[PDB]
DNA sequence: GCGGTCGAGTCTAGAGGAGCT
DNA sequence: GCTCCTCTAGACTCGACCGC
């Protein structure tokens, strides 16, 4: 048959697929390492479990070069990166004249020979450059300059619209209004510079692949969190010599260092215009020079460490695909904008509407002086300023009778007209409302007066008290000594209307001394009440200054800050406020992004042949700004689109990963790793114990556990304390990152604001003590962190110069031990790509790659090659995790792990194909109002019967 | 109490308690608005008219018939129009058969003229002449406001805005959506609670698609204007003939244009608006001031009464001939506590309360009392016609 | 032909065979085109507010089509019968003669009526109005809708007014109303000797009078006046009296009814015929379209941002204007001054270069056509003072 | 001669980033 | 574990024109 089994009774690789990848023969299991796992599992009660076996897959797999696993990928990465190692060799071993005395003007690309001398080039017609892009922000996005340095000779390149006198040009950008160029284009966060590239824009792609000098220093020298504050603070302390932060200037001082690089002054750039940049063209040209001339030392002193911290070729050719992201839009994302600022400016009109109303209807309080009674309102100014002073049916009147009457009427009207020099120049601002409402309301002399207070706003200190907030209960207080907080009942020691906390408190306990929190600050001294701070994220220590802070959104929704009387317009700003949240937050990130739209010339034939293809459209692709190494973990950074966030009912502009759509004839076809970092730590644990997959508990849970039935970690691990999934899954993660007990003591009291400190770290030791499930695994995370030069298990890279224990000592130690598994995860990442590409390659796949968010691939692949693609990316995920299993001495694979549960098949990005991505800026759907029908979830089985088991068209 | 109860007391809805019921409200058959009902509808009218046509390029008023040429439609239950006249003769002249009888019934479906159902028919009439009106350039428009009769037997009777929107068939999706935003818009601007204003697309029987907005009302959601995407269909069958006269210029070629039919019931939004402005305290309409039926209010006390009485009657010739609608308090007989006036008036939906007493003629000061805020502020009276408008100006942009 | 330049112009619609005189004054078509909507607009709007607005204990009264319906034979209103029922009567059991008649006479019998004057409607909401004065007499009832009268159906929208007051007070309130309604024809008209006035009497006796307007072709009674006395609201109130009676200082007295009515498409066609080189001189409180926006000599972009922003400027301040700019057609300046002559167009502005260089637009007057020059910022404040000037 | 609003000055809390323009 | 920055916003404070 083509079922194997383990010791441990988990079924693992078909016999077709193992021959093919590990080869005959094996090993026998060791009877003593057998024995120590039975004995473990069985003193956790995880012996024995009943588990139904997988239906067995057999596929014939490509050739695999080499003897092993490893033989092959290296193959593959090393024909991968063969055609940009030798430019990058040749940029080592070039030998560059000085700078050129005085730069041309004209259009287009300018050659610089010996002696400066200049010569108009359309493009730099070389194999390896060194790139550096110049842009006026106040006239857009389009490039302004740019000046790059070949082997040969100097280049320079100025866009039209710095030299020509023409006039204002059109918004939107095309591919000829950008920089013309194997190639490798080498720079300092150069995926800004790849953004302003007209071959990087088409939809085929092109050979061409950039090293980010960012990147490669956060791989060699990186600096973490904590270690970039330290650093920035001071400009124990031995590894601050040997790094530098990702500026251009500690780079060169870190790695060349002389002479240290001064940013220029004027910043004509980033905040002059274009007249000034005409003006100061010269001195621009040459510290653009500068910066170039710095990056290339850089990259000279960089790329051999690089190659010698990081020798598997993987992890460069993983780097140089991940550099390469494409996302292709549409004339939708145009509306996706408008629609979801139109919805922003009416949803904060609606609750400014609701403020306004609040106001006005405080203001009746003051009539028998109820404010006093108010939880809220009794401490604020209700003065009042004073003014200042310096018969039968008669018959119908006649004519002259009515004209008579008219006209006396309108003399004794302008008799009183006379009374202005009674009436003291400076008007009274109005003195019959009380003080607070005083200030809401502009003056009658302002020319910009609104009516009623339209000087109200969430940000100042009477809102809350408008929208009569409550914290469990407990009514908002300010207290200067103290910010805000909230006042608890009870106490027996204008005069706060305690009575009125009581009964408010006494109501929301029977429909819905006491209490711990921040602490009853004695100090404030409210009779009959306590004064509680609401808690913050930085300490205790601080003090809270708006509770409409972005940190409570979580703290309101679970029904804790909630509004209490004035239900009519209270909770509904409340609600506006949580809707508009993501928008107010980072609608200036999503509006800024370069979208260049492709001509109808530069499309290919598929595109404009297909039925789905309208003429009036404009397909165009957005090119992340990605960091292909923003951390010392070597993962991509990306605020906008490399995110977690996802279309939610309730939130304005959250589908804007829905928009980023495929064009005719091409489809988007992704993968999801289910429990990626949870996987790579169970299967370190298990190589770490016995050498074989099951052995420790938390693997053998990774392997046996599922969402759907309750056997997964995360499920477990909320149902003993009772949690959340969604925080239980933080606490998780954060645990196998390395957090201390510390970390599950504040999680739990942020989570549930009632627990106390004691009772936390009582729950946080009674969670880490589970002789445990994940000991092992941790051993091994300790083990590695702890030795001279910690690389990965898998590829071999090494961790950063400002981690090693030879300048760090003892310190930086939960750095070190999520750095091996996110690194881990990272050089998954990398075998995923090149396989995928390799796979691409050999049966000829139309397709690109299009994004990396998390632990998701994306693939933007012709629809005729739509399965070829999945069984492709099938394949590509078996040989990442029988890889990661090889290099940790395991020569197999688990059943459940070696394919994807679902590869989808789509024409957008959600998170998944069944979701309809409805939100208050897109209430009727995707497919309602865009054209997008469902995709097509598929695992393995119904992947084999679409494409015959092969992946030759 | 009942908010129906409380429009009626302040005549703002008119009938006995059988016509105050939701399904007699609804139905239309009566009139069902007093006299600030009737200038409430009035204003909401007005606002309607301004921002469809006035601030609108190219739409134009037209005028319909309540009665359209008969039909022999097999489904159509529009009313007949039939001559109390002819049937007597018929009964009483010359004494017919059965079969004479029957062939004057039938004649009632066939020549007898019908009561319009909805105001898409008396547009498309007008059609020619707009199309002259504009060059026979694209896009323009026809709005008219005007009294649709349904069936409910009985005869109900509801006031359409319908703007009826001619636009080649490209651009027929972008401009119904941004007809639906506008009029959403539109009904959510005099609101209190725009949240209660709903919209979904909904398709008839012919398979064309389109909108309907909705209000949220205490028993349920009604649909208080309706966006359909009618076809060139509509413009054939209303002229059937030479197609040359139909087709409008959109740009350098001759299109036949797509009709966008908005129908909005200003009669169920008055009820809408009024529900929306009780919060459902001080029994208060919280109307919109672009929509309240009385701005301003006088009163006299605490004479000589003589003198205050020409200086409110001179106040009042001063507002309204600026466009101000003032309620004379004070040539009421019957006098009330100020409380009881100061209720009254804040359940009449009144913006301002002006009291003019004996200390007006020595300085011009007045008592002046909002709404929204209920606080009195001593103001001029000079300054408070230029306040007055300023108020209503902010309050309208 | 005025008619003819009415229907070219827009004032003016329907086919040559109903632009007929009989057409026109029976209102069996829609008669009027946009333009004439809008001065019919301007007219109603014009007697609300001098009937209602200036005046004291005028309420307005919303009333429907059609009326309860009854037997009484002289009624000859359409009435309102359900094709449904007819339908089933001859589509289904298949009566015979005797039901056949009896269905017939049930429509007669009971069934809905079409309104012919708006003195009903108010009658109806006399007790609500009632109780809204505090039952303090004298007190009106006002609305502007369409009647229905047989000729095929003739529409003709009346603006009528029902006031109540005591009986001994009739013949001078009467008189007032008289004078008023005379007077404010009269004001808007360029020959108020055309308007005249004549005394009638009803066919019960009772006194009254009527306006008419001297048309080419004859007088047409444009409003006519009554002295009805109790006799109506006692026919819709019967039973009990203390419910329709009102006060008259100590003593309460059931209210005499005055009827004032008065056809506004009638006003519309007459105030035409007054207005009548082609021009019409219509009233400038009436006058359907009052600035008219051109351009001339180029740039187009900058003038059209400049007429543009004169437009959303006399918008805002509440004045109509015709976008003549927007116009593709480069039709010749006097073209355009002769066209604007006919659509009684108050003032016409011309942009120019000169306008982009110091700012000044030039304002051409209908009634003397001279052209003058004027600041862009005073244009508004001089448009509202001659609007405010007109309407006093 | 003196106090009433008004206009900066400052102090502080939140927010975005720790790159390139 | 937990620095820095530049920034917007809000509110308290105090000197100061100016009108009574
Ligand atoms: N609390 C978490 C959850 C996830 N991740 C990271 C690790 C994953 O590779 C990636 C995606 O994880 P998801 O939360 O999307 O899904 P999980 O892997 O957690 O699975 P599940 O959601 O079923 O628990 O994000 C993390 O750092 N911390
Ligand atoms: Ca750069
Ligand atoms: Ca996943």
């Amino acid at each position: 048959g083509q079922l194997r089994l383990n010791p441990l009774l988990i079924q693992m690789l078909s016999r077709g697929l193992h021959e093919q990848i590990f080869g005959c023969g094996g090993e026998m299991p060791d009877e003593a390492a057998v024995q120590r796992s039975v004995e473990h599992l069985q003193k956790h009660g995880l012996w024995g479990q009943p588990a139904t076996p997988l239906p067995d897959v057999e596929l014939r797999l490509p050739r695999l070069f080499g003897g092993n696993l490893d033989q092959h990928f290296r193959l593959l990465a090393q024909k991968q990166s063969l055609p940009y190692l030798e430019a990058a060799a040749s940029l080592l071993e070039a030998q560059l004249p000085p700078e050129p005395k005085s730069w041309a003007w004209a259009e287009g690309w300018t050659r610089y020979g010996p002696e400066g001398e200049a010569e108009p080039v359309a493009i730099p017609e070389e194999r390896a450059l060194v790139f550096d892009v110049e842009v006026c922000l106040a006239e857009g996005t389009c490039p302004t300059l740019a000046v790059a340095i070949s082997p040969s000779a100097w280049y320079s390149w100025c866009s039209r619209r710095l030299v020509e006198e023409r006039y204002s040009w059109t918004s939107q950008l095309s591919p000829a209004d950008l920089i013309p160029l194997e190639q490798l284009v080498v720079g300092h966060n150069v995926s800004f510079d790849r953004a302003h590239i007209r071959e990087q824009y088409l939809i085929q792609d092109s050979r061409m692949r950039f090293l980010d000098t960012m990147s490669m220093h956060m791989a060699i020298s990186g600096l973490s969190s904590f270690q970039r504050s330290l650093w920035m603070g001071a400009k124990s302390w031995d590894w601050m010599d040997i790094s530098s932060a990702n500026n251009l200037a500690d780079v060169h001082n870190l790695y060349v260092g002389g002479p240290p690089l001064e940013k220029e002054p004027r910043e004509l750039f980033v905040k002059g215009s274009m007249r000034d940049i005409r003006e100061n063209f010269q001195d621009l040209m040459q510290y653009c020079a500068r910066d170039v001339w710095a990056t290339f030392e850089v990259f000279q002193q960089q790329l051999p460490l690089f190659l010698e911290r990081c020798p598997h070729p993987v992890t460069l050719a993983g780097m140089l695909e991940m550099g390469v992201s494409y996302l292709p839009v549409n004339q939708n994302w145009e509306r996706y904008l408008t629609e979801a600022q139109n919805t922003y400016e009416e949803l904060q009109r609606e609750m400014k509407k609701s403020l306004m109303d609040l106001a006005n209807d405080a203001c009746q309080l003051l009539s028998g002086e109820r404010y006093k009674e108010d939880p809220w309102l009794w401490d604020l100014e209700w003065d009042l300023q004073e003014f200042k002073q310096k018969q039968e049916d008669p018959g119908p009147p006649s004519e002259e009778e009515e004209l008579q009457r008219s006209v006396t009427a309108h003399n004794r009207l302008q008799q009183l007209r006379s009374t202005t020099d009674l009436l003291p120049k400076r008007p009274q601002h109005l003195p019959g409302h009380p003080g607070w409402y005083r200030k809401l309301c502009p003056r009658l002399d302002d020319p910009a007066w609104a009516p009623g207070p339209s000087l109200l706003s969430l940000q100042m200190r009477v809102t809350p008290k408008l929208m009569a907030l409550t914290w469990d209960g407990f009514p908002l207080h300010y207290s200067d000594s103290h910010g805000w907080g909230y006042l608890v009942p009870g106490r027996r020691d204008v005069t706060c209307p305690y009575r009125a906390i009581e009964s408010l408190y006494r109501k929301h306990c029977l429909e819905q001394t006491y209490h711990h929190g921040n602490g009853p600050y004695n100090d404030v001294n409210i009779p009959g009440c306590w004064f509680f701070k609401l808690p913050h994220k930085d300490g205790n220590n601080y003090n809270v200054g708006s509770p409409f802070a972005k940190d409570f959104l979580p703290k309101m929704e679970d029904g804790t800050l909630q509004a209490g009387p004035g239900g009519a317009s209270g909770p509904r700003a409340l609600e506006i406020n949580k809707m508009i949240s993501f928008w107010r937050n980072a609608h200036k990130r999503i509006s800024s992004q370069m979208v260049v739209w492709l001509p109808r010339s530069a499309l290919p034939r598929v595109v404009t042949r297909h039925p789905s293809f309208d003429e009036e459209g404009h397909y165009g692709a957005i090119l992340p700004q990605v960091v292909t190494a923003g951390t010392i973990t070597r993962r991509a950074v990306e605020p906008t689109w490399l995110t977690a966030s996802n279309a939610r009912p309730d939130r304005v502009g959250s589908e804007l990963k829905a928009m980023v759509q495929a064009p005719p004839g091409y489809v988007l076809v992704g993968a999801d790793v289910d429990s990626q970092e949870l996987w790579i730590a169970a299967v370190l644990g298990d190589a770490h114990f016995a050498g074989m997959h099951g052995c420790t508990a938390f693997g053998w849970m990774t392997l046996q556990g599922r969402k759907s039935r309750g056997t997964d970690l995360h499920s477990k691990t909320a149902a003993t304390v009772g949690i959340s999934r969604e925080h239980a899954k933080i606490f998780n993660y954060g645990r196998i990152y390395g957090a201390g007990q510390s970390f599950a003591e504040r999680l739990l009291m942020q989570f549930n604001h009632r627990l106390t400190r004691q009772e936390a770290a009582e729950k946080a030791q009674q969670m880490y003590a589970v002789g445990g499930t994940e000991s092992e695994m941790f051993n091994k995370l300790e083990s590695i962190a702890m030795s001279d030069t910690p690389r990965t298990p898998v590829l071999g890279c090494c961790i950063s110069r400002a981690l090693e224990p030879s300048v760090v000592q003892g310190e930086f130690i939960t750095s070190r031990v999520n750095w091996v598994v996110q690194s881990s995860a990272v050089d998954y990442l990398h075998l995923m790509l090149v396989a995928m590409k390799w796979l691409f390659e050999e049966f000829a796949i139309d397709g690109r790659f299009c994004i990396s968010i998390h632990d998701e691939v994306r693939y933007l692949v012709r629809e005729e090659d739509r399965y070829r693609a999945a069984l492709a990316l099938q394949i590509t995920n078996l040989l990442t995790r029988c890889m990661f299993a090889y290099k940790l001495g395991l020569n197999d694979l688990p059943q459940s792990v070696a394919f994807f549960s679902a590869v989808d098949i789509d024409q957008c990005l959600r998170k998944e194909v069944t979701m309809d991505c409805k939100t208050p800026s897109n209430p009727t759907g995707m497919e309602r109002r865009y054209g997008i029908p469902q995709g097509e979830a598929l695992d393995i089985y119904q992947i084999i019967e679409l494409t015959k088991g092969s992946l030759e068209k | 109490e009942a908010l129906v109860d409380l429009c009626r007391r302040r005549h703002f809805f008119s009938g006995t308690p059988q016509q105050l019921s939701t399904a007699a409200l609804l139905s239309g058959c009566h009139a069902r608005f007093g006299p600030l009902g009737v200038e409430l509808r009035k204003n909401l009218a007005s606002q309607w008219w301004s921002s469809m046509v006035v601030f609108r390029e190219q739409v134009f008023a037209v005028d319909s018939l309540h009665q359209e040429p008969g039909s022999s439609q097999p489904r159509d239950s529009a009313f007949r129009l039939v001559s109390p006249e002819s049937i007597r003769e018929i009964l009483q002249d010359r004494e017919p058969s059965k079969e004479q009888l029957v062939a004057f019934l039938e004649n009632l479906l066939k020549t007898s003229g019908k009561l319009r159902a909805t105001l898409l028919h008396g547009a498309l009439e007008h059609y020619v002449n707009c199309l002259d009106l504009v060059n026979r350039k694209l896009p323009f428009g026809l709005a008219q406001i005007g009294v649709c009769f349904h069936p409910v037997t009985r005869v109900g009777e509801k006031t359409e805005a319908s703007l009826v929107w001619f636009t080649p068939t490209r651009t027929s999706s972008q401009w119904l959506d941004f007809w639906l935003r506008h009029r959403l818009l539109w009904w959510r601007k005099f609101a209190m609670s725009p949240s209660n204003f709903s919209s979904a697309d909904c398709q008839d029987e012919l398979g064309r698609k389109g909108s309907k907005l909705y209000y949220s009302f205490p028993w349920g959601k009604e649909p208080i204007e309706t966006l359909w995407n009618l076809g060139d269909q509509e413009l054939l069958h209303t002229y059937p003939g030479n197609v040359s006269t139909i087709q409008g210029r959109d740009g350098r070629k001759n299109v036949v244009p797509c009709v966008l039919s908005v129908s909005g019931d200003v009669d169920l939004g008055t009820l809408a608006y009024l529900y929306d402005s009780f919060q459902l305290q001080r029994k208060v309409l919280k109307l919109h001031p672009c929509l309240a039926p009385i701005k301003v209010a006088l009163d006299v006390g605490k004479g000589p009464t003589v003198e205050l009485r020409q200086v409110c009657q001179g106040l009042l010739n001063e507002l309204l001939e600026n466009g101000i609608s003032v309620w004379p308090g004070y040539s009421e007989t019957v006098h009330s506590s100020l409380e009881q006036l100061h209720s009254k008036y804040d359940e009449m939906s009144v913006l301002f309360s002006v009291l003019v007493t004996e200390t007006t003629l020595e300085n011009g000061l007045i008592q002046l009392r909002s709404r929204d805020t209920t606080m009195k502020e001593m103001m001029h009276i000079s300054k408070l016609r230029d306040f007055l408008v300023k108020y209503l100006a902010s309050a309208s942009n």
